[PDB]
RNA sequence: UGCCUGGCGGCCGUAGCGCGGUGGUCCCACCUGACCCCAUGCCGAACUCAGAAGUGAAACGCCGUAGCGCCGAUGGUAGUGUGGGGUCUCCCCAUGCGAGAGUAGGGAACUGCCAGGCAU
RNA sequence: UCCUCCUAAAGAGUAACGGAGGAGCACGAAGGUUGGCUAAUCCUGGUCGGACAUCAGGAGGUUAGUGCAAUGGCAUAAGCCAGCUUGACUGCGAGCGUGACGGCGCGAGCAGGUGCGAAAGCAGGUCAUAGUGAUCCGGUGGUUCUGAAUGGAAGGGCCAUC
RNA sequence: CCGACUUACCAACCCGAUGCAAACUGCGAAUACCGGAGAAUGUUAUCACGGGAGACACACGGCGGGUGCUAACGUCCGUC
């Protein structure tokens, strides 16, 4: 069940390569939870928001959940914008968008997001 | 004789004749007898050689051919005139460049060989000479 | 499992005549009993009878002697 | 669920005794029950096809799948795309309560039973087994079937050899021979 | 008899070689596969035509995983 | 082959119309595409009649 | 700083298969359980959710690994522009450019923005 | 007359009564888009099931497939399934490749209306290369452009079409 | 119903070994060709539009070739 995530995302990431524009990367793991941003190259990420850094996942209750996707969802806009970050395209990664992308691609919207 | 039991397509060019050969060293027995002209060698010489020296083995040892004719030589028909298209396969050539072995034999001992090989010699068109086996 | 297409599915009794009371969910309705039952069935104690070969000489001296 | 209320606890007792094992993975575990049972039949008629879509589907509570012919030959009237195959797949605890009326009732019903013989795992372990006809599964009318064909039990499990997945069955006494 | 026919080629291959400099909207490379890849800021057309997007030097590059020809388009 | 030519006439009221191929013996149905007008600018149905 | 582990990269078989060990505190897989959130052309197998009793067996990275595949010499080979010939159906001469296959060998990747754990 | 490889001498092109093959159609999806999936073949086990139906793993890895000839492509699949749709659009086009011209073909970016998808984005027919035909004259439906004294009408142009 | 029998028999899988090819390349030179930067060079020698005709039947010598038999002071080509 490995090669599907890489044999899906292999579409739009190059094609996010192809186009130039920033790109939002998802993860959808069982336990926890992993949100970035990389420039154009694709070797050089920016922000990391995640639930391994405990000191946001701290003041949540579960990590990989429907609110603490969200809850993760609003720790990358709120860590992207105050370092300026508003040209954005998002990478569903494979994990099609139902429940937890669903709640993480839109608690960044409430959160001031532009893409 | 030999032929080939299946060609892709019917019919081949001429092609020219240039260029070393490839199966240069005696490769399977112990005596061999090798091409020096340049030339092109039928269906049929290569057979009534092989029953030429069959003759002189007297079905001792073990004789090996390598040379195998597919090249679909043509005729136009007597009595037309050149146009009206190419013509249809009347015998099959193999191609023999210089150097290029024929045959390979064992067992039976080499003063025998010598002339053994000589009448199958004596029935080929480009003129060929013994070689021995070399131990690399 | 879709929620429509797939048909009933009720606890129902399958008792045996040399009692083995059990129960079981199908779409078969009524209580079903059973003849045959595996805890006592002629498969570890009643597969012997069949094999009736019998030595020739018993077939003999069964009958009749000398 | 009652077998499988049996397995976990009184089966790993055995299985984790007689073939040296470190962990609860070591052990095999059973997968799939697959129930085909095809009608090679069904150009004579398109109710030869559903009923024998009905007929087993009655069995166990699933409506089953009419699968399809997969490629072409030409001798026995087929081609791309004739639904001749009824499937049936059945995983988790559906498996445990019909491999009960499998191996509590549905294995001495069958005429002439003189058990089960003891290769037929393909050298993998996975199971195949075949019965001839579908009344021994007792959940049946008596008068009320319009021809007789069997299905194939295919207990595809995670098994790994032929010596080390017999067990497993045989642990639930299968009526090998 | 059997072998009358032909038909001339669609005059193929490579029209701006690698190395000089092209505009936007003339074609690099009209082909029949995907034989020249889809290289950077050049369209692979409906017939597979490569023709260029910006423009300035083309260049030919070889890049990806399975050794595929991509052709470039970068500025003068 | 049968595939003639057919005449998609506008329902919008204006006199537009395209002209297509369909085949008659597998499809004997009418056609009712939702095809875009140049004169009234909308998308509009397209009900189907003869090329004469 | 050091080591290990997680998404993304440069890279295009010296980077991949082989067989034997490995590591589960944290991460990852298995797993646990399933009614509304979604799910199967039958089915919690895939797909989604809720949670962490149990295992690092299969997956997943490491070291060991010349059975490979792969890279690869120097030297020799016929070809070969241009010019003179010959025993002109094809080869020899002076000049450069001189590869494929094989010999000696290398060879179990390497590296970068990033986050966590343990140590110094 | 057109289409595919080779002869054709490593770019285009290059002939003969030279060597081999296909076309003069189809498709209301076999189209646009979203989401997902991956082969041919043999071994082994299995209800009638046989060397070849369907079912199970398992080896192996495009040796398979494209609506059809080859040739070149193809995993992000351009191969195969489900949902919704009519962009199989209207006016345009910088810039090019190739013909002696009559031509033919590819085409970023714009306007006006949409479809798919949460979104960037894709879409001006089908994986591309064959499915073909100048002019005159003449028929259909619009068109206030003209209307041989004036208003009209016949007829002619105009674009769509046969 | 079965089956032990090898028997100067052939034969696909695969293996160590050997060749050939216009219609098949896991490799692959020279020379030839498009475009820029430059040194010396030649009677602008390179295109542009405008006036005027010629020609549209070619042969042989060397090289790479296709009909022909690697025959023809033979034929059909690209090239000097
Ligand atoms: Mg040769
Ligand atoms: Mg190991
Ligand atoms: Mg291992
Ligand atoms: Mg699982
Ligand atoms: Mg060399
Ligand atoms: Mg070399
Ligand atoms: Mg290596
Ligand atoms: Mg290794
Ligand atoms: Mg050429
Ligand atoms: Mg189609
Ligand atoms: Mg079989
Ligand atoms: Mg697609
Ligand atoms: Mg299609
Ligand atoms: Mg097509
Ligand atoms: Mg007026
Ligand atoms: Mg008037
Ligand atoms: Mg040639
Ligand atoms: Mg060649
Ligand atoms: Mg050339
Ligand atoms: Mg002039
Ligand atoms: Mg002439
Ligand atoms: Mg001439
Ligand atoms: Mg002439
Ligand atoms: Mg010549
Ligand atoms: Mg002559
Ligand atoms: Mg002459
Ligand atoms: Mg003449
Ligand atoms: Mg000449
Ligand atoms: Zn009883």
């Amino acid at each position: 069940k490995k090669s599907a995530r890489i044999r899906r995302a292999t579409r739009a990431r190059r094609k996010l390569q192809e186009l130039g524009a920033t790109r939002l990367v998802v993860h959808r793991t069982p336990r926890h939870i992993y949100a970035q941003v990389i420039a154009p190259n694709g070797s050089e990420v920016l922000v990391a928001a995640s639930t391994v850094e405990k000191a946001i996942a701290e003041q949540l209750k579960y990590t990989g959940n429907k609110d603490a996707a969200a809850a993760v969802g609003k720790a990358v806009a709120e860590r992207a914008l105050e370092k300026g970050i508003k040209d954005v395209s998002f990478d569903r990664s494979g994990f099609q968008y139902h429940g937890r992308v669903q709640a993480l691609a839109d608690a960044a919207r409430e959160a001031g997001l532009q893409f | 004789m030999l032929q080939p039991k299946r060609t892709k397509f019917r019919k081949m060019h001429k092609g020219r004749n240039r260029g070393l050969a490839q199966g240069t060293d005696v490769s399977f027995g112990s005596f061999g007898l090798k091409a020096v002209g340049r030339g092109r060698l039928t269906a049929r010489q290569i057979e009534a050689a092989r029953r030429a020296m069959t003759r002189a083995v007297k079905r001792q040892g073990k004789i090996w051919i390598r040379v195998f004719p597919d090249k679909p030589i043509t005729e136009k028909p007597l009595a037309v005139r050149m146009g009206k298209g190419k013509g249809n396969v009347e015998y099959w050539v193999a191609l023999i460049q210089p150097g290029k072995v024929l045959y390979e034999m064992d067992g039976v001992p080499e003063e025998l060989a010598r002339e053994a090989f000589k009448l199958a010699a004596a029935k080929l068109p480009i003129k060929t000479t013994f070689v021995t086996k070399t131990v690399m | 499992m879709k929620k429509d297409i797939h048909p009933k599915y009720e606890e129902i009794t399958a008792s045996c005549s040399c009692g083995n009371v059990m129960k079981i969910r199908s779409t078969v309705g009524h209580d079903l009993n059973l003849d045959v039952c595996s805890k006592c069935h002629p498969f570890f104690t009643g597969k012997q009878r069949d094999v009736a070969t019998g030595g020739r000489v018993d077939r003999f001296n069964k009958r009749f002697n000398i | 669920a009652k077998l499988h209320d049996y397995y976990k606890d009184e089966v790993v007792k055995k299985l984790m005794t007689e073939f040296n094992y470190n962990s609860v993975m070591q052990v095999p575990r059973v997968e799939k029950i697959t129930l085909n049972m095809g009608v090679g039949e069904a150009i004579a008629d398109k109710k030869l096809l559903d009923n024998a879509a009905a007929d087993l589907a009655a069995i166990s509570g699933q409506k089953p799948l009419i699968t399809k012919a997969r490629k072409s030959v030409a001798g026995f009237k087929i081609r791309q795309g004739y639904p001749i195959g009824c499937k049936v797949t059945l995983r988790g605890e559906r498996m445990w309560e019909f491999f009960e009326r499998l191996i509590t009732i549905a294995v001495p019903r069958i005429r002439d039973f003189r058990g089960l013989s003891a290769k037929s795992f393909d050298g993998r372990g996975n199971y195949s087994m075949g019965v001839r006809e579908q009344i021994i599964f007792p959940e049946i009318d008596y008068d009320k079937v319009d021809r007789v064909r069997g299905l194939d039990i295919t207990i595809t499990t995670t098994a790994k050899s032929d010596e080390e997945g017999r067990a497993l069955l045989a642990a639930f006494d299968f009526p090998f021979r | 008899t059997r072998n009358g026919r032909d038909s001339e080629a669609k005059r193929l291959g490579v029209k701006r070689f690698g190395g000089e400099s092209v505009l936007a909207g003339s074609i690099i490379v009209r082909q029949r596969g995907t034989k020249f890849h889809a290289g950077a800021n050049v369209g692979c057309g409906r017939d597979h035509t490569l023709f260029a997007k910006a423009d300035g030097k083309v260049k030919f590059e070889v890049k990806g995983p399975k050794n595929r020809k991509f052709i470039s388009i970068e500025a003068e | 082959g049968i595939r003639e030519k057919i005449k998609l006439v506008s329902s919008a009221g204006t006199g537009h119309f395209y002209t297509t191929t369909k085949n008659k013996r597998t499809k004997p149905e009418k056609l009712e595409l939702k095809k875009f007008d140049p004169v009234v600018r909308q998308h509009v149905i397209y009900k189907e009649a003869k090329i004469k």
